[PDB]
RNA sequence: ACCCCCGUGCCCAUAGCACUGUGGAACCACCCCACCCCAUGCCGAACUGGGUCGUGAAACACAGCAGCGCCAAUGAUACUCGGACCGCAGGGUCCCGGAAAAGUCGGUCAGCGCGGGGGU
RNA sequence: GCGACUGUUUACCAAAAUCACAGCACUCUGCCAACACGAACAGUGGACUAUAGGGUGUGACGCCUGCCCGGUGCCGGAAGGUCAAGUGGAGCGGUGCAAGCUGCGAAAUGAAGCCCCGGUGAACGGCUAAGGUAGCGAAAUUCCUUGUCGGGUAAGUUCCGACCUGCACGAAAGGCGUAACGAUCUGGGCGCUGUCUCAACGAGGGACUCGGUGAAAUUGAAUUGGCUGUAAAGAUGCGGCCUACCCGUAGCAGGACGAAAAGACCCCGUGGAGCUUUACUAUAGUCUGGCAUUGGGAUUCGGGUCUUGGAUUUCUAACCUGAAAAAUCACUUUCGGGGACCGUGCUUGGCGGGUAGUUUGACUGGGGCGGUCGCCUCCCAAAAUGUAACGGAGGCGCCCAAAGGUCACCUCAAGACGGUUGGAAAUCGUCUGUAGAGCGCAAAGGUAGAAGGUGGCUUGACUGCGAGACUGACACGUCGAGCAGGGAGGAAACUCGGGCUUAGUGAACCGGUGGUACCGUGUGGAAGGGCCAUCGAUCAACGGAUAAAAGUUACCCCGGGGAUAACAGGCUGAUCUCCCCCGAGAGUCCAUAUCGGCGGGGAGGUUUGGCACCUC
RNA sequence: GUAGGGGAGCGUUCAGUCCGCGGAGAAGCCAUACCGGAAGGAGUGGUGGAGCCGACUGAAGUGCGGAUGCCGGCAUGAGU
RNA sequence: AACCGAACCUGGAGAUAGCUAGUUCUCCCCGAAAUGUAUUGAGGUACAGCCUCGGAUGUUGACCAUGUCCUGUAGAGCACUCACAAGGCUAAACCUUAUGAAACUCCGAAGGGGCACGCGUUUAGUCCGGGAGUGAGGCUGCGAGAGCUAACUUCCGUAGCCGAGAGGGAAACAACCCAGACCAUCAGCUAAGGUCCCUAAAUGAUCGCUCAGUGGUUAA
RNA sequence: UGUUAUGGCGUGCCUAUUGAAGCAUGAGCCGGCGACUUAGACCUGACGUGCGAGCUUAAGUUGAAAAACGGAGGCGGAGCGAAAGCGAGUCCGAAUAGGGCGGCAUUAGUACGUCGGGCUAGACUCGAAACCAGGUGAGCUAAGCAUGACCAGGUUGAAA
RNA sequence: GAAACGAUGACUGAAUCCGCGCGGACCACCGCGCAAGGCUAAAUACUCCCAGUGACCGAUAGCGCAUAGUACCGUGAGGG
RNA sequence: UCAGGGAACUGAAACAUCUCAGUACCUGAAGGAGAAGAAAGAGAAUUCGAUUCCGUUAGUAGCGGCGAGCGAACCCGGAU
């Protein structure tokens, strides 16, 4: 039926090589595709997000788990 | 009203009570040799606005010894003219 | 309006719009957690014109 | 957040001495009785809380 | 320095399963007892307390084995960025680059650390 | 066929089957009648009176007129239930030293109605409250239908007579029949006729010509051809080609999408008006209670300490009305009657389309009908995000004191083998088993080190906050370390400010409750107002209009629109039409003299459509 | 280069001021082959018979092809 | 009192009109949009995007290269879901062979996007503030739905162009191809396309094809 | 310069639109008339000008071939909060987290004029069906009431 | 609305000196004023008429009219 | 000018309140003006001290389906 719809969003925020600050949203998404690396924080709907400053970090081991960590400058 | 205008969750109160004439601390200290305050003498001083009060308020610092004969102070203006010299004369 | 001086719209020194929250005082609620106590403050760069030329003379 | 005879029921929150809300989704389906808890109100805390209008 | 065992990482199937062999008191496991601390909505199977013999069978470790998994070229091809065309059309072609999947060759059943222990 | 008749009506397109009609029926009305005009208890009309008058329906006459009153309407009955002002006053609250001065406010009682019972149907209305008595019947009701048969005609879709399957015939919105009546409607026949096959002659007034007088609509400019194609898709000004000396008169009407009227159909406009009702709301009117005008004499019932009230009854100076003498009255009087009612004024409640002011959504391959608006998951979505359709599917408007926090512990679906009420699955045991399960619901993602399953303890489903980011035009929405006051679980690190996440919701205004004390217009209080929290929302047309709302217009008006339909053309060619390919088989034998199962390939632009391309 | 925004100017009427013109004659009208980047302006001639150019500045009742615009005059349909 | 589903005249009144039409002198500069969201909103308005003017900032803009990270379209594939061809075995499962998928993914490009920097060439962006217009585009190529894989069809993404765009070419013919008009000129070279004649320009050169007027309307 | 012959080229204007020579709209011609203004010490911005931490007056009075006087008042100056109030700081808060404001290395205004634009009035101009008040009409027409008038002639032949 | 006060129709109905009304229900305090009788220059509005004036028109302007509520239209109001 | 009586269009992007507005219209009465006027006031200073008009207060307080939008007074200057 052509009834029924939704605008919905999701997808990546702050891409690896950026220069996070603390309290930036890293990546959104539904599931746990994404799992708090090292630096990186999850809220309640698996939002990541940055404790301190740094840099976005991805890492990945094979697809299943993600990973993302914040290297610091300094 | 359907713009913003409305929908804007505000009751407040209105009350309007009396409102005090700023009188800065520098306008008294740095320039003049003192001409006496008092309550008539001081519309030369650029505070012209009757029906309202007088209020004496600290901003301006350079320790001088000044009277002050204003309505009403606040707690660091006394503790700032005093401090230096002078007697802030409040209405019985 | 006169129900305009007391809407949320405070002539600041620099003249913008002091809002507050509209998602939930009242009615309608008694769900999340502080979700309510969000009596704070709000800003606006894009109404602060077509606003304030309804309160902006009698500050 | 209909409002009407079904089961459950949005609930007033009371206290020892304490005079404060903690509004609370409850329901009449199971165990329905005891509403009772600790939710300490602006005070010293640790009061005696039920919700239980 | 040699080697082995145990504990714990990096790595997280090219380091996995199966089959087979080796290991016996340094280590590991089984095993023995377990009224009480503790515990399995029933069982001290598993947790757990106190400890001989025996055995290495099982488990575990190691080694061979690679039948099976896993990993995976070269070449070519599909597709496509760009440019340029054809058919009424569903479509399709040329030039220039990038470039799969699968399959095949082939590859290998790890390697790299720290600490402790007992042997030469 | 209809209507009985005479008559009558749409001045100016409908004279008819309309209306009227004598007749019949129901029903109201006690005469200052009912009713009606009216700002007015003035006045008048009814009307100078019960087979009289008002309203309604049917519409001479004849035979006749059934069944169902559940509902609606009305009449009657009316225990009870509810119901306004008012009567009454407990309690509660405020101020003051106090007397006292003041807000809020009952039990009961309280009119007309409504609910409730019955009845009334020539009341609406039906044929669940019951269901077609007579008669008529494809008849003006007829759909399928030109029905079937018969009559008339050489031939009849209409017409007449019957039958019957009466889409929706039906007895006072009357059924059926009927003499007479008819510028009415329908069919047939006779007569006659240039009505017709078929045109001819003749005439008279105009067209034609000359002299005199001399318009109108229209008009971008004109030196203004035909054929084809193109161009907004209908070409004299574009192209190509063909034709065509200049200029009139008399004539024909194909073209200039010819002239007149910004379209009367259609759609749009939060345009208008008229008209309806069980749309909203109010009012004329009207019913009714209390209180004035408004008194006297008794009885009972209420009570307080002479009376104060309700009702009943009765008399009368108010008042109303009639007669006589100076008809309308003012006057005095004999009186007559009614007479504390009525009328009228204020107030309360009900009734109320008579009247009045208005609402009645949008999207939409025209509109209407149907369907559908918010939020959530996939696909479309073309590897950031985003992205439409009346594109393809499936959900939500909750649930849970635990499915929460935390702390510990367990690991699945299924198959095979073997076992007892089993005999498919399942209960048990042992192996295989990246889980092909589970996670409360829809779906995707994700999860084996768990967001799978259990147990103990608890109420962080806390308060005061929030650097910095995601997302939106705004408004909202989403994630969040850390800090503080206090707690929870664990030895502890540590975690927790609801639940694997994404739907389980909605602004403002207004109001209710608790709390706290800011304001409080002379002062001090109080009423009230603010603030904190929180409650009321199929406002689902779900960013929402109003506290409060349906239809019709063919009697229609206006402002617009080829921005939007029906005609035509144009585009397309599902459908339509035609042609062609292969060939099983029929054609005694034999595929193709003819015919062409299944299925395919094109043409045409004559069908029904799609789309909405130029003209409203 | 449309809606639109910005810039520089022309022309007309009225007003203040300045230099002036006019009976051998203004304005207005009429002809024109000149000038300026446009809006426009100038010379000469004819007409006409009283007033009116240029410069600066100020103020609007300020610039026409259209609205089935309005008023007036005059055409076409025709010698129909 | 010649036109009545509510007379005429006057007045409120210059009613309102999201409607229609019209909207007057000149040159110079820049230069749109028909999208998103919301709306008793759909042919109207608010805000945003897009324009111009001023100030500030004054290269953060643009294109491209390099590096890094992310996203599952095309393709493909059968390893999950559904469907599906033959055979073996004894219907399902399993085995051999063979498939199809917008809502399957063992795999997985091109390309794209964010960020950093510039190794390089160019040029603008942003912020504040005044005034706007536009919120009814169309077609073509490509990638999709809807439709009969029809429509000068509808609805989205994307590029260009038309819109506000002259000129040349395609006979004519916005949308196609080639090209963006400061002006003047009896000047030259070129693009798209052509070079017998009607219009400018080799009835050109060399080797073939078609006896057809194919070119100059289609297929089994 | 005027006029013409011929060749080449060449789809009125305006409007409304995706698209006009349009077989879409408007227009006989010409002259004249005709459409973004005006007011409110209003609000806001650009520019210009005279004061400058100050900046001006309104009514009015006295004078006018001319102008001054007039400082009731308004804008500057301190913000923040619902408010009390406090104050370079205040609101949420039982003291430290933030929002708003000063201080920022640093930024003053006000009055008047012209102009862009907004507000409030008919606000660029022209134009509708309609609603309301008052008044005029039955000498047309639909009827009533009062009083006058008119209907050749012929035919059919009821009661009594 | 917590809604005073003034006013009015209908019903009721006080005091007056240790008095009465009012001061945004109410009360105390406090404060102001004392109705149920009347009359009363000037400042103010407008303008038929008159004078004067004009960055007011110069007749398709300006009042409608360079005189006319006349011609003309309607039964009339009225339009013009 | 006062008094009696008293619309609608419109606005509220519809429409019942409110606006429009107590405007238009109707009617009564009077003048060269009326109205109003000598405190049972305004108001917050133990104050000014008939009325009316102008400026200001100020678009403030307040009112309002808290929408549209409507909208004082005191203090003070001035006419008198
Ligand atoms: C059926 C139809 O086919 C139909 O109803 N057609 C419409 C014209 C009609 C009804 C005319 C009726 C006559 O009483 C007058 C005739 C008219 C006014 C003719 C008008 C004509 O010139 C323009 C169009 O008018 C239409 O709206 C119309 C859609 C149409 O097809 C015409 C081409
Ligand atoms: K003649
Ligand atoms: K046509
Ligand atoms: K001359
Ligand atoms: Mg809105
Ligand atoms: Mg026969
Ligand atoms: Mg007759
Ligand atoms: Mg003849
Ligand atoms: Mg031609
Ligand atoms: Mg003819
Ligand atoms: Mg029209
Ligand atoms: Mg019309
Ligand atoms: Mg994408
Ligand atoms: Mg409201
Ligand atoms: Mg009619
Ligand atoms: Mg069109
Ligand atoms: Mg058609
Ligand atoms: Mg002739
Ligand atoms: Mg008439
Ligand atoms: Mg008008
Ligand atoms: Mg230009
Ligand atoms: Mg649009
Ligand atoms: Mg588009
Ligand atoms: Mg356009
Ligand atoms: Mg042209
Ligand atoms: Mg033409
Ligand atoms: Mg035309
Ligand atoms: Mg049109
Ligand atoms: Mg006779
Ligand atoms: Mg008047
Ligand atoms: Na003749
Ligand atoms: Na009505
Ligand atoms: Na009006
Ligand atoms: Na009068």
């Amino acid at each position: 039926n052509g009834r029924d719809s939704n605008p919905k969003y999701l997808g990546v925020k702050k891409f690896g090589g950026e220069v996070v600050k603390a309290g930036n949203i890293l990546v959104r998404q539904r599931g746990t595709k994404f799992k708090a690396g090292q630096g990186v924080g999850m809220g309640r709907d698996h939002t990541l997000f940055a404790l301190s400053d740094g840099k976005v970090v991805f890492i990945n081991k094979g697809k299943g788990a993600r990973f993302i960590s914040i290297e610091a400058a300094q | 009203r359907s713009r913003l205008i409305a929908r804007l969750p505000k009751r407040g109160f209105n009350n309007v009570g009396t409102t005090y004439e700023v009188v800065k601390l520098s306008q008294l200290q740095d320039l003049e040799d003192t001409t006496f305050d008092r309550d008539t003498l001081e519309a030369y001083r650029l505070v012209r606005r009757k029906n309202r009060p007088v209020k004496l308020l600290a901003s301006g610092e350079i320790s001088r010894a000044v009277t002050v004969h204003v309505d009403a102070a606040s707690a660091a203006a006394i503790k700032a003219v005093e401090a230096a010299g002078g007697r802030v004369v409040l209405p019985e | 309006t006169h129900k305009m001086a007391k809407r949320r719209i405070k002539i600041t020194g620099t003249g913008k719009v002091m809002a507050f929250k509209s998602g939930k005082r009242h009615q309608n609620t008694g769900k999340s957690g502080d979700e309510i106590r969000g009596k704070g403050k709000g800003f606006v760069l894009a109404k602060a014109e077509w606003a304030r030329m309804k309160l902006m003379l009698p500050r | 957040a209909k409002d009407g005879p079904r089961i459950i029921v949005k609930m007033e929150s009371s206290a020892g001495t304490g005079f404060y809300y903690t509004t609370t989704k409850n329901r009449r389906n199971t165990q329905a009785k005891l509403e009772l808890k600790k939710y300490d109100p602006v005070a010293k805390k640790h009061v005696v809380f039920r919700e239980k209008k």
